C-alpha cells in the first residue's frame, strides 16, 4: 500500500512535467518565428518590401546629391551669418 | 497573421499559468504529509519521553524504534521536498522570462505594423508624385501645352 | 482547496522573505521612531 | 531605509533587485532614444509631402 | 521531455561560458558600484 501511494503520488508529479515539453514546445516553436523563419521572415520580407518601395521613389524622385549638402550648409553659413550680420548691426 | 498566430499563444500562456499551480500544489500536498509523519512521530516521541520517565529505559527503547520507521518516511518524503523545490523555482524562472518575452514581442509587434503601412502609406502617394517630367499627369499637361 | 489556493498565489504573489526581513526591520524603527517622539514629547 | 541603523547587508540585496529593473530601463529606454528618430523623420516627410 | 528541449537550445541557444564570466565579473561592479556611491552618498 505505501509503494501503490508513492507510485501514485508520483503519477501527478510526473504528468506535472509531461505537460511542461507540451507547454514549453507551444511557445518555442512560436519563439523560433525570429531571424529568417515564419513572421520575422514576414517582417524581413516586408522590410525589404519597405525598402523596396523607397527606392522606387529615389527614382522618380532623386535624393539630395553632396553638392547640394554642402550648397545648403554652406548658404546657410551665409544665410543665417549675413542676416544676423545687419540683425547685429541694426541695433547694435 | 499576426494577430491570429498571438491569439493561440495567449491559449498556449494560460495554459502554462493554469497547470503549472498544479505543480506547486501536489509539491505543498507533500509538506502537509510530512508534517503529519512528523506530528505522529513527535507523539511517538511525546509518548517516548514519557517511557524513560520512572526509571523504565525499556519502553522508551522499543518507542524509538517505531519512530525510526517513521523517521525514514520523512527522511525520503523530506528529500524529495528538497530537491523539487528547484524545479518550481526555474520553472517560474522560464514563465517570467517567458511573459516578458512575449509582451515585448507583441510591443514590437504594432511598432512593426507602424512601418508596414508606411511604405504602403509612402508609395501611394509617391505613384502619383511619378505624373511629373513626361509621365502620366504632367505628361498630358507636356501633351495639353503642346496641344 | 490547496488546488485553488495556488491559484490566488499565481496571480497574486506571496509576501516573499525579503519582505518579510523589512517589514519587520522597518516595524522595529516604526514603532521606536514613533514612541522616540512620544516618550520625549511628554518626558 | 536598509543603510539606515548599520546594516548594509539589507541594503547589498535590495539593489541586486534592482539591477533588474535597471535592465529593463536601459534596455526600454535605449528604444525610446531609438524610435524618436523615426517619429521625426516620418513627420518631416508628411509636411514636406 | 529532453528531446523537445534540445529543440529550444538550437532556436535558443543557451548562455555560452564567456557570458557567465562577464554576467558574474560584471555583476561584481555593477553591485560594488553602486554600494560605492550609496556607501558614499551618506557615509
Amino acid at each position: 500500500e505505501r509503494k501503490y501511494l508513492e507510485l501514485k503520488s508520483q503519477k501527478n508529479l510526473y504528468l506535472a512535467r509531461l505537460k511542461s515539453a507540451i507547454a514549453a514546445q507551444k511557445i518555442e516553436e512560436i519563439a523560433g518565428n525570429l531571424d529568417n523563419a515564419s513572421a520575422s521572415s514576414l517582417f524581413e520580407r516586408i522590410e525589404t518590401k519597405i525598402l523596396e518601395l523607397e527606392a522606387e521613389r529615389e527614382l522618380l524622385n532623386p535624393p539630395p546629391s553632396p553638392l547640394d549638402k554642402k550648397f545648403e550648409q554652406w548658404e546657410e553659413q551665409q544665410a543665417v551669418e549675413a542676416t544676423l550680420a545687419a540683425m547685429k548691426a541694426r541695433r547694435s | 497573421l499576426l494577430e491570429r498566430l498571438l491569439g493561440e499563444m495567449e491559449l498556449e500562456l494560460i495554459e502554462l499559468r493554469r497547470a503549472l499551480a498544479q505543480t506547486i500544489a501536489t509539491f505543498k500536498s507533500t509538506e502537509r504529509q510530512r508534517d503529519a509523519q512528523q506530528l505522529i512521530a513527535q507523539r511517538w516521541y511525546e509518548k517516548a519521553q514519557a517511557a524513560l520517565d520512572r526509571g523504565n529505559e525499556q519502553l522508551a527503547r522499543e518507542a524509538l524504534g517505531q519512530r525510526q520507521s517513521y523517521q525514514s518516511h520523512t527522511e525520503a518524503l523530506g528529500k524529495s521536498l528538497g530537491e523539487q523545490r528547484a524545479l518550481v523555482e526555474q520553472v517560474r524562472g522560464q514563465l517570467q522570462k517567458l511573459e516578458r518575452k512575449y509582451l515585448e514581442l507583441k510591443s514590437q509587434k504594432n511598432l512593426y505594423l507602424a512601418r508596414l503601412k508606411s511604405a504602403i502609406a509612402a508609395q501611394k502617394i509617391e505613384e502619383i508624385a511619378g505624373n511629373l517630367d513626361n509621365a502620366s499627369a504632367s505628361s498630358l499637361f507636356e501633351r495639353i501645352e503642346t496641344k
